[PDB]
């Protein structure tokens, strides 16, 4: 009769118009309408990049990586069935995210000798805890278990850096820089120079090297080079090959740092956050305003943009083409905790038990979530999709779609939540429990 | 100030230049007369008559009057987006793509294939690879 | 010997002499040859000017008149459509203009009221209201009833066709009901008024459309125009679609008219107020007449305003700085209706009078007098024809040469309670003993 | 004050300045001007209408031809063609207009037949163009 099958029929990209119109939901159905429709489908690598974003699980300059990750894990696979197939997976693993019905698998493993973990990375399958009794634990994510304690630092450690191959950077109060290499499990590296506790780090790539940027509370940052190629031992930086140089300009000590590149941005006890250029080793920016101490800062690359939080109760957005004041955010209650930028929100906690989420281009106010309990927030971690969160006696997952509590329940025999991180189907956080240290590891598959 | 649009049939339909400009193919073009290969004249028609009830419309989301002008038969359907595409008119096409995304909207590969008469031509294998 | 004058000349040249031509010798001209014939029809200017000059459309008129055979005549050119239009038009206005031509007439039932009180006729649609409550639709082509439209909790008295099949109607309930003719049914109800909707208009302006409605009340309520079924708004200020209310008048808004942002408003209270819609504010108080404003049009293509009053003048006003111009002597007594065509402004008063003006300068064009001096109850003008009605009384009048055309072609009706003609069909809502009727008469 | 005009045939016209201005191609800028392609006698007959309206001022349904203007246009067709061409080349407007209106007083009120004798004009409609009528 008068009916055709218009996809078919149709020139190519005129179908994929069509298709790239749709649900994923009525793609997946279309897949299964016949095998011309299953062709046309599979051969777009677009219509799944367009899924992939649309679902936020992933960002435009975010996507050679995946593309890469891909390759790697499924080579004998299309692009374009490679992308399917990360799609469907993800939906897989956020439904489950999403829904207050699904339980996810408990793991739980011994944490530091000390109840107070200070830091925490999550990263290709490695878990890495740094504490205040001197102590690095490397935790493997897939198997769930203990790898080995990295100890050697004759303080606390105050902060750490994952790089690309088991490698580890941490900074601790014993004014050394460390560098480890995990699959070896042992300190490679000791760089000493700094004159007081090493308080924040951060770890750039220019040009295809990678470098070590360290913040003090002697008020400088010190730039090395991490190492490519036991412990070896520099008591002078002078005589240090892996050294670059000082940063030299706040009068306090340096909180905060983040780089991408070779522009790195610190942030002071001094009220101020300095921009640097690391390839000439200069200061490009002073950015004044701030009326006390600054404990947290986010170089936006993408933007072009810096952002910091301040003792004062104030976010500033600052304009990194001019060294210029944007934004200023505000007020009421006192912010507090680490700030996060994923591709659609600025996030920030809250001292009244609460998570602000603004959007990261306009920074318009876009939501508010309360622990009931008016409990102050100590920790929390976002994406697009999901924000996690916890305080005392409280861990919370919420929907950022919807908006809302998708689990209160989950880690509820638990004191005290210290650091917690997801990606995927993993969601680590560092806990205490009747007085002492663990790691939870929960997935979502 | 007029232009003439011939269909694919011979006919001639003159249209406002400003009006048939819609279509980015006449505005390039280039430079009284603009054939129109392979579209039947109740397509172009059909076409002419978009261009002239948007003149006043700016284009830069789903659609309304276009609902019934695009309340057709299959074989008209397709014809116009046919023609949108060759005379570069996106917000017509545009529009014809969403009317087919919406006989596809929730409806199961079963029905999708009774709206269009497309065969099943999945091998018992095929099938069961595909439902998982 | 001889020669062929036409194609020997330069194209412009033999158009100069076709221009000096009348209709009738520029078809037969038609017929002469295939050159002839060509550089006849080459032309659109020659066709241009011959439907200016009858007077079937107005430089400003063009372009919409040149869509609209666009629109319908698809195949053909832009000469030959003008042509079509032109022929077409001519046969219909000797038509009307022939003592001796008598239209094809159908009566139809109307209300279940003696009394019709308004008239829309647009796309093929005649649509009449009154005391009765309803709203009647008709097909003024196959000239038939289609349907009744009811809901209104009491008399109807303001119509407004809009585009696209949807009518507004204001009425004694106090509501502003927006009907769709093509689903046969009521689509929205916007309440708010503290009594009747004596009139009302629909405006345009940024691709959006508007409702103007007047009161009763002494304010004007503004609504926009939507885009199971009887979809009712109680509540103003919880009603989407309600813009404002202006407020000014002292007394009822007895009549309205606006285009754009630009709406007039004429009172009881002697006054008009107006009004800009974009930003519901308030333009100027043209103050001056000694009685009730009964009628008022605002003439956007020269920027003025007209008022017809009780007081027993009219006054033209600059809307460009909103003074008068002029005041109009030619009734003594109320001027009810007002209308302007192209070239008059057309005003009618209670002592059976109907006088013309020039719409530019305003000079005397024409007066008629219904012979039995009964109040001129409704008239409809072009250019060319007016018709007036009156108790008893039904009049067609040639304007071009001022002489009566028909007298009696409705004879058998006692009351003319509204008229309207296009092309060619007549329409009049009248009496006849006790009950009302519609009547369409047909000029092709 | 004069000028001398030069017809295509190659005969002299000497005509008074301002009366000449009447052409604006004239106009526009002892003395004197070809008329190319102008037959002497064409010339000759402009000439006469411009002296004999010399002190006349036109304007800018219409004006109907003026009595005289009737008769020194009541020529033969060729006349008349080269003379509203002539016209036309020399940019006389209100003689262009007199031209064109007596050739429409020649269509007015005729019928087809009529007209093609009144020029010679070959009827090369077929059977089924001519019965088309409206
Ligand atoms: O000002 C508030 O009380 C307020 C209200 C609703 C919000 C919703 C999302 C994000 C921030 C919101 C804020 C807010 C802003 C701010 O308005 O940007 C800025 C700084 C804030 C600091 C603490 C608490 C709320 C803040």
């Amino acid at each position: 009769n008068l009916k055709r099958d218009l996809i078919t029929s149709l020139p190519f990209e005129i179908s994929l118009k069509i298709f790239n119109y749709l649900q994923f939901e009525d793609i997946i159905n279309s897949l299964g309408v016949s095998q011309n429709w299953n062709k046309i489908i599979r051969k777009s690598t677009s219509l799944w990049k367009k899924l992939l974003i649309s679902e936020n699980f992933v960002s435009p300059k975010g996507f050679n990586s995946l593309n890469l990750k891909l390759s790697q894990k499924y080579p004998k696979l299309s692009q374009q069935d490679r992308l399917r197939l990360s799609f469907l997976e993800n939906i897989f693993i956020l439904k489950n995210w999403y829904n207050p019905k699904f339980v996810p698998q408990r793991t739980t493993l011994r944490g530091h000798m000390t109840s107070v973990i200070t830091c925490l990375q999550f990263e290709d399958n490695y878990v890495i805890t740094g504490a205040d009794d001197k102590m690095i634990r490397v935790y493997d994510s897939i198997n769930k278990k203990f790898l080995l304690q990295l100890s050697g630092h004759d303080g606390g450690v105050w902060a750490l850096k994952y790089a690309h191959g088991g490698i580890l950077v941490s900074g601790s109060t014993d004014r050394t820089v460390r560098v480890w290499d995990i699959k070896k499990g042992c300190c490679t590296h000791v760089f000493e120079g700094h004159n007081s506790t090493v308080r924040c780090l951060d770890i750039v790539e220019y040009k295809n090297i990678k470098y070590i940027v360290t913040g003090s509370r002697d008020n400088t940052l010190h730039v090395w080079k991490l190492p490519k190629e036991y412990p070896l031992v520099f008591h002078t930086p002078e005589e240090n090959p892996y050294f670059v140089g000082v940063l030299r300009g706040h009068m306090a000590s340096v909180r905060t740092v983040s780089g991408h590149g070779n522009i790195v941005v610190s942030g002071s006890y001094d009220n101020t956050l300095i921009v640097w250029d690391v390839a000439q080793m200069k200061c490009l920016y002073i950015l004044s305003g701030h009326t006390d101490r600054i404990y947290s800062t986010i170089y936006d690359h993408e933007r072009k943009r810096c952002i910091s939080a301040s003792m004062d109760t104030t976010i500033r957005i600052w304009d990194l083409e001019n060294g210029e004041l944007m934004y200023t955010l505000q007020g009421h209650t006192a912010l507090v905790g680490l700030l996060r930028l994923s591709d659609k929100f600025l996030v920030s906690a809250a001292a009244d038990g609460s998570i602000r989420g603004w959007d990261a281009n306009d920074y318009s106010r876009k939501f508010s979530y309360h622990h009931t309990n008016l409990s102050a927030i100590t920790t929390f971690y976002v994406s697009d999709n999901i924000l996690v969160s916890g305080s005392e006696n409280q861990f919370n997952i919420y929907n950022l779609r919807s908006g809302k509590l998708v689990h209160a329940n989950i880690l509820k025999d638990a004191d005290q939540i210290w650091s917690v991180n997801f990606k995927g189907k993993t969601l680590v956080a560092a806990v205490e429990k009747d007085g002492q240290s663990f790691l939870e590891i929960l997935d979502f598959s | 100030s007029n232009v003439v649009l011939v269909s694919g049939e011979g006919e001639r339909f003159t249209v406002d230049k400003k009006i048939a400009e819609r279509s980015l193919l006449l505005k390039n073009y280039l430079n009284i007369v603009m054939p129109v290969p392979n579209v039947r004249s109740s397509v172009l028609q059909k076409v002419i008559e978009w261009a002239e009830h948007h003149r006043d419309s700016n284009f830069p989301p789903v659609d309304s009057w276009d609902r019934e002008f695009l309340k057709v038969d299959q074989e008209m359907l397709y014809e116009i987006i046919l023609a949108a595409n060759y005379l570069n008119i996106k917000p017509l096409l545009d529009a014809g793509c969403k009317v087919v995304a919406e006989m596809i909207r929730g409806r199961s590969p079963e029905e999708i294939r009774r709206t269009f008469n497309i065969v099943n031509d999945f091998t018992p294998e095929e099938e069961a690879a595909i439902r998982r």
